[PDB]
C-alpha cells in the first residue's frame, strides 16, 4: 500500500506492527522474515537511545565530562575519549563500559533471536521489559507501533545529525537553530 | 578377534543421513543450532582480533591475545557443529 | 518459561529443588559441562570466595601480629608476591591441595551420583538439623558465596586499579 | 530430430527446448555424460559471475570508489594492488553467497529450477511471458559476457591495459 507502483510481498504478513505495506526492493525474501524484524527493533533503539543522546548531549553536560571533551560534539567525543583512554586515562575508559555491558546485554540474548527463528514462545524484538508495566496496565500494540515509527524516525535522524556534524562542527540543537 | 575394548559410554556414531546424530557432539549435544552459529562468528570474529593484534609478534606477546587467538581454528569446528545441531532440527 | 529471564526459555537441566535456583542459565552452559561437576564447582567457588571477600575486609581491618613486618605496606594481592618469597602461600597451598586430593576423590563419588555436589558432611555444629533450614542455609550459602565472588572480584579489581584494598578505597 | 545450432548433427538427447537458452548446441555431449541440470546450473553460476565480471572490468575505467581511486584502471594490477583483508572479506561474502547454492545442489537438487536460489527481490518474473523472456535473456547474456571477459582478459594479458583504453589507444594488436 506504501508504494502501489510495488507493493509488499507475500512474505511479510499484515499482522505485524508496523505493518504498512512498505517494502519495494522486497529486501524481505532473501533474509528470514523474523531475524530482519528482531534486526529492525535492534536498530530502532540503538537509533532511539543515539537520537535522544546527540539531543540531550549538545543540550546538557554532566558535571566535569567538559574537561576530557574539550570542544567535541556527539560524533567527537567518541574519538577524544578513546584518545584519552589510548594515554591510559582511568576516568576516559566510559566507552569500555557501555561497550562491555552492551555487548554483555548482547551475549546474554543471544539465544533469544535464533529462539525465535526456531519457532519459541517469544516473538522478534519483545524482551518482557515492562518495570513501569505502561504497556501491560494500557493495551499493548500501539506503543509498538510508535516504538517502531519513532524508532525509523531516530534511525534517519541520527544519520542526519552524524552528517550534518561532518559537513559543518555543529551538534543537533545548535544546526537546528542555525542555518548555514 | 578377542573383544576390542572401548570406554564406557562409547555408543554408535556411524551415520549415512544428512547430518550425523548430535550425540557426535559430545558434550554439545544439546547445544541450540543458533547457539554454535553465534558462537562461531563470535570465535571468529574475537579469535581474528586476538590473532590479529599479535601479528608482528614480540618477546612479549600480551598472553590473553595468544590464548584468545585459539578461538579461530575453534569456529571451524562450531560451525561445523552449527550445521549438524540445524541438519537435526535443534 | 524461565523466572530469572522471562524471554528466555527454562534451562533443561536446572530444576526447582536445587538449592540457588532462579532459571539463570542464558548461555546454556548446563548442557555442556554435567550439572553435578558444575554445581560442585559453583560450591567450590562461593565457599573459596566468601572466605577470600570476608578475608580481605578482616586484613585491612587487622593484621595478625607480626605480619605487618614481613609485608611493608602491600596488601590484597600485593601480600601474597610477599608470601610466596615467605612461606606462608607455599603452605596454604600445600595443605589446601591435600585437601583438595580427597576433593578430587569426592568429585569422582559425586560424578557416580554417590555424594551430593559440594556436600563434605562438615558440621562441627549441627545447624542444619531442622532439614528445611538445611534447604534455607544451603541457599544462603550459594547466594552469599555467589555475591562474594562477585563481591571478592570488585574488591580485588578496586585493588588493581588504586591499590587502596576494599576498606581503604571506601575510606578513600 | 536434427540440432537448430547444428542443421547437419542429430538433436543431443538430453537437451530440451524446456531450458531457457536452448540452442541444440552440444556438438561433443557433455550433458549426454554428465547431468544436463548441473551443466545447465553451472552454466547460468558461470554466465552470472562473468556478467558481473564484464561490468567490474568495464566499470574502473569510469569511476572509482574513493578508497580505491588511487588503484590502476589495469584490472590485472587493481588485482594486485587489492589488500589480502580486502580479498578475504569478497571471499567470505561469496562463500555465504554459495552456501545458498551448496544447499541449492548437494542437497536440494532437483526441486526447482537450474539457478533458483530464490533471489528475487523486485518480484519480477511474476507475469510468465516476462519470466520466458528474462530467463533466456540471462542465459544468452551470461554466455556473452563469458565471452566478453575472456577476450577483454586476455586483452589487459598483452596490451597491460583495461579494454576500453586499449581501444581508445587502438593499441588493438601485440606490440
Ligand atoms: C551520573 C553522572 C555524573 C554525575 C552525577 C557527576 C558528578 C560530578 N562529577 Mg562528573 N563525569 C561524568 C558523569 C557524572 N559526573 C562522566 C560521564 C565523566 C566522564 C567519563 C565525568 C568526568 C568528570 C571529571 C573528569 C571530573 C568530574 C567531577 C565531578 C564532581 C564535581 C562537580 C564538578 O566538578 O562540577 C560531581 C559530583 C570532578 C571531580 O571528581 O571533582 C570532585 C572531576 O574532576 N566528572
Ligand atoms: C517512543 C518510545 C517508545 C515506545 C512507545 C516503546 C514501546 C514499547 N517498548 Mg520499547 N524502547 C524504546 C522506546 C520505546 N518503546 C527505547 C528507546 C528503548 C531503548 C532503551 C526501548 C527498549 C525496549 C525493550 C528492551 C523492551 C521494550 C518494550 C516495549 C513495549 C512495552 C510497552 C511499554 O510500557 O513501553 C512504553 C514506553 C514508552 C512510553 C516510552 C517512554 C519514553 C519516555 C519519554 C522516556 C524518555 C527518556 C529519554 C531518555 C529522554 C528523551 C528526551 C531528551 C531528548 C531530553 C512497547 C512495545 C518491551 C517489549 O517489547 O516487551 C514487552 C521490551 O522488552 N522497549
Ligand atoms: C580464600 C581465603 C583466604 C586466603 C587465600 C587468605 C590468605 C591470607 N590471609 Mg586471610 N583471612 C581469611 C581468608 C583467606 N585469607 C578469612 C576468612 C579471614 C577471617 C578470619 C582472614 C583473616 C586474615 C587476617 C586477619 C590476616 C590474614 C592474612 C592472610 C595471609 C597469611 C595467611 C594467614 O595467616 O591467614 C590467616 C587466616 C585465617 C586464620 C582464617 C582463615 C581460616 C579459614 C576459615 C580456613 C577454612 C578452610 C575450610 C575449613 C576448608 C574446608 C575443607 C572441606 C573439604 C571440609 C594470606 C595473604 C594475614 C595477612 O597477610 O594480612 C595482611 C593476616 O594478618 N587473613
Ligand atoms: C602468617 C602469619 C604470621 C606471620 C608472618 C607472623 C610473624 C611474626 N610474628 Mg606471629 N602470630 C600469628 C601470625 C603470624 N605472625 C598468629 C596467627 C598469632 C596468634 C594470634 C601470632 C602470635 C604471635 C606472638 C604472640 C608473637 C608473634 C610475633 C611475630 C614476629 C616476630 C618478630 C617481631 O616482630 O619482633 C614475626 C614477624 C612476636 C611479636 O613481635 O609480636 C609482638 C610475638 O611475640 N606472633
Ligand atoms: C556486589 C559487590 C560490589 C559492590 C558493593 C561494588 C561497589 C563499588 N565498586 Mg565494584 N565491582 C564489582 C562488584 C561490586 N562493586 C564487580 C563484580 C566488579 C567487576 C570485577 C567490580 C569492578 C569495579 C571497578 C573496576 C571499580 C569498582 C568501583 C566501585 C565503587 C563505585 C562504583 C559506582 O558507584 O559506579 C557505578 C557506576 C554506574 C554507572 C553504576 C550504574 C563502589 C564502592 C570503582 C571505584 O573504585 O570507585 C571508588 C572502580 O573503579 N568496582
Ligand atoms: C566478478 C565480479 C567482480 C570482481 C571480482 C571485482 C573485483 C574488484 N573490483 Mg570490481 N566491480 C564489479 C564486479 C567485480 N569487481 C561490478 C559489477 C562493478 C560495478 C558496480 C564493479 C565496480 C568497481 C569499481 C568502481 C571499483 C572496483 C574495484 C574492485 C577491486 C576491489 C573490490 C571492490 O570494491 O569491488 C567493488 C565491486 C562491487 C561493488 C560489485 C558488487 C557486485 C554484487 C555482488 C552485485 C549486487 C547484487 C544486487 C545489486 C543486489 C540488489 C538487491 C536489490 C534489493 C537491489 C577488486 C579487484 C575497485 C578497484 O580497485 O578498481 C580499480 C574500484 O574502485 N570494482
Ligand atoms: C541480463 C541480466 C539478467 C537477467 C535478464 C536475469 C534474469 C533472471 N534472474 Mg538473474 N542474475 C543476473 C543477471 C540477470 N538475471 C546476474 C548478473 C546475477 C548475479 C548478481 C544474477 C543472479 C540471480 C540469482 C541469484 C537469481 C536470479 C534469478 C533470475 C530470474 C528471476 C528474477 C528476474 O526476473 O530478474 C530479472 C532481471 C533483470 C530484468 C535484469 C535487469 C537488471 C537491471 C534493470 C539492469 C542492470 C543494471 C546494472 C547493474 C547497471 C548497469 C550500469 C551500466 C549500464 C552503466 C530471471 C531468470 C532468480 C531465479 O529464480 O532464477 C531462475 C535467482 O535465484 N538471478
Ligand atoms: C520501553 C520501556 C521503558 C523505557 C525506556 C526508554 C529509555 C524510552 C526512551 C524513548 C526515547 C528516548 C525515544 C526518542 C526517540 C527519538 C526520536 C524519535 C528523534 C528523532 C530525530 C529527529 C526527528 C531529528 C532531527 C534533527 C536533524 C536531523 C538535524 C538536527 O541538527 C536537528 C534536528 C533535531 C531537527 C520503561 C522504563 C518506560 C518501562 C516500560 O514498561 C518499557
Ligand atoms: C535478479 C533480480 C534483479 C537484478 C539484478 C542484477 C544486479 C543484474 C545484473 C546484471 C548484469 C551486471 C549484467 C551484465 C552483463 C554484461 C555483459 C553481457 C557484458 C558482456 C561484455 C562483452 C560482450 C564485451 C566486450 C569487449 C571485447 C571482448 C573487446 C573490447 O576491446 C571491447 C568490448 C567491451 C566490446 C533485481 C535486483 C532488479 C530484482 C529482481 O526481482 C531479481
Ligand atoms: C562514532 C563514530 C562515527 C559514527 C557514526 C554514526 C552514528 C553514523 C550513523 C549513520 C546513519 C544512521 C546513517 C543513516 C542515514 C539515513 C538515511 C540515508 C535515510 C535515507 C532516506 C531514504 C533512502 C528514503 C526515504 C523515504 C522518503 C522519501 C520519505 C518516506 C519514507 C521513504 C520512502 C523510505 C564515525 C563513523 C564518524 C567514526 C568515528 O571514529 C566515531
Ligand atoms: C592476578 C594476581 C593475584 C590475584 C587475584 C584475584 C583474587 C583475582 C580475582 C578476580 C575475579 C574474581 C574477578 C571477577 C570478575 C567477575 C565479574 C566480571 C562479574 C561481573 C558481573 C556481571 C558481568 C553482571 C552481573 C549482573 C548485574 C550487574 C545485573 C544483571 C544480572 C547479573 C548477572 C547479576 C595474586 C593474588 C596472585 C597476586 C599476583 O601477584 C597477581
Amino acid at each position: 500500500r506504501a508504494v502501489p507502483f510495488a507493493p509488499a510481498p507475500d512474505c511479510l504478513p499484515e499482522n505485524i506492527p508496523g505493518y504498512m505495506g512498505f517494502d519495494p526492493l522486497g529486501l524481505s525474501t532473501l533474509c528470514n522474515v523474523e531475524w530482519l524484524r528482531e534486526a529492525e527493533i535492534k536498530h530502532c533503539r540503538v537509533a532511539m537511545l543515539a537520537a535522544a543522546g546527540s539531543i540531550a548531549q549538545d543540550l546538557y553536560q554532566f558535571p566535569g565530562v567538559e574537561k576530557i571533551v574539550g570542544s567535541a560534539k556527539m560524533t567527537g567525543v567518541h574519538d577524544k575519549i578513546l584518545a584519552a583512554a589510548s594515554t591510559g586515562d582511568y576516568k576516559a575508559q566510559a566507552m569500555s563500559q557501555i561497550l562491555f555491558w552492551t555487548s554483555f546485554l548482547e551475549i546474554v540474548t543471544l539465544p533469544a533471536v535464533f529462539e525465535t527463528m526456531n519457532g519459541g514462545p517469544r516473538k522478534p524484538g519483545v524482551f518482557f521489559f515492562d518495570p513501569l508495566g505502561l504497556g501491560k496496565g494500557d493495551k499493548m500494540g500501539e506503543m509498538e507501533l510508535k516504538e517502531i515509527k519513532n524508532g525509523r524516525l531516530a534511525m534517519i535522524g541520527v544519520g542526519g545529525m552524524v552528517h550534518h556534524y561532518l559537513l559543518t562542527g555543529k551538534g543537533p540543537i545548535q544546526f537546528l537553530s542555525g542555518i548555514p | 578377534f578377542s573383544p576390542v575394548p572401548s570406554p564406557e559410554g562409547t555408543k554408535e556414531t556411524y551415520w549415512e543421513t544428512k547430518a550425523p546424530s548430535s550425540d557426535v557432539l559430545g558434550i554439545g549435544a544439546g547445544v541450540s543450532s543458533g547457539n554454535f552459529a553465534a558462537a562461531s562468528v563470535f570465535a571468529a570474529l574475537v579469535g581474528g582480533y586476538c590473532t590479529g593484534q599479535v601479528i608482528p609478534l614480540t618477546v612479549e606477546p600480551n598472553p590473553l591475545f595468544l590464548a584468545g587467538s585459539f578461538l579461530l581454528p575453534y569456529s571451524w569446528a562450531l560451525h561445523v557443529a552449527a550445521w549438524i545441531q540445524k541438519n537435526n532440527g535443534k | 518459561m524461565s523466572e530469572s529471564v522471562p524471554f528466555l526459555k527454562k534451562p533443561e537441566a536446572l530444576d526447582s529443588s536445587m538449592a540457588g535456583y532462579a532459571g539463570f542459565d542464558p548461555l546454556g552452559l548446563s548442557s555442556i559441562a554435567d550439572i553435578k561437576f558444575l554445581q560442585e564447582s559453583e560450591i567450590k567457588h562461593c565457599r573459596i570466595a566468601m572466605l577470600a571477600a570476608a578475608g580481605s575486609i578482616a586484613q585491612d581491618i587487622f593484621t595478625f601480629p607480626g605480619v605487618s613486618k614481613v609485608v611493608g605496606t602491600a596488601k590484597m594481592t600485593g601480600v601474597h608476591d610477599v608470601l610466596v618469597k615467605q612461606g606462608a602461600m607455599g603452605q596454604i597451598l600445600l595443605w589446601t591441595s591435600f585437601l583438595e586430593v580427597f576433593g578430587t576423590i569426592a568429585l569422582l563419588e559425586t560424578l557416580d551420583g554417590k555424594r551430593a555436589p559440594g556436600d563434605f558432611k562438615f558440621d562441627p555444629l549441627g545447624f542444619s538439623k531442622n532439614a528445611e533450614t538445611a534447604k534455607r542455609y544451603q541457599l544462603s550459602e550459594i547466594k552469599n558465596g555467589r555475591l562474594a565472588m562477585l563481591a571478592t572480584g570488585g574488591m580485588v579489581h578496586g585493588y588493581f586499579i588504586t591499590g587502596k584494598g576494599p576498606l581503604e578505597l571506601l575510606t578513600n | 530430430e536434427m540440432s537448430e545450432a547444428i542443421p547437419f548433427m542429430p538433436k543431443p538427447a538430453n537437451i530440451d527446448s524446456s531450458m531457457p537458452g536452448y540452442a541444440g548446441f552440444d556438438p561433443l555431449g557433455f550433458t549426454d555424460y554428465y547431468s544436463a541440470k548441473w551443466m545447465q546450473e553451472a552454466e547460468i553460476k558461470h554466465g552470472r559471475v562473468c556478467m558481473l565480471a564484464a561490468l567490474g572490468m568495464v566499470f574502473p575505467e569510469f569511476a572509482k570508489f574513493p578508497q580505491f581511486a588511487s588503484f590502476s584502471t589495469n584490472p590485472l594490477e587493481a588485482f594486485y594492488q587489492v589488500s589480502p583483508a580486502g580479498w578475504g572479506q569478497i571471499f567470505l561474502f561469496i562463500g555465504v553467497l554459495e552456501t545458498f547454492s551448496y544447499e541449492k545442489s548437494f542437497y536440494n537438487f532437483e526441486g526447482g529450477a537450474p539457478g533458483a536460489l530464490g533471489f528475487d527481490p523486485l518480484r519480477m518474473s511474476s507475469n510468465p511471458a516476462s519470466a520466458k523472456q528474462y530467463a533466456a535473456a540471462e542465459v544468452r547474456n551470461g554466455r556473452l559476457a563469458m565471452i566478453g571477459f575472456s577476450g577483454m582478459l586476455h586483452h589487459a594479458i598483452v596490451s597491460k591495459q583495461g579494454p576500453i583504453t586499449q581501444i581508445v589507444e587502438q593499441n588493438f594488436y601485440p606490440k
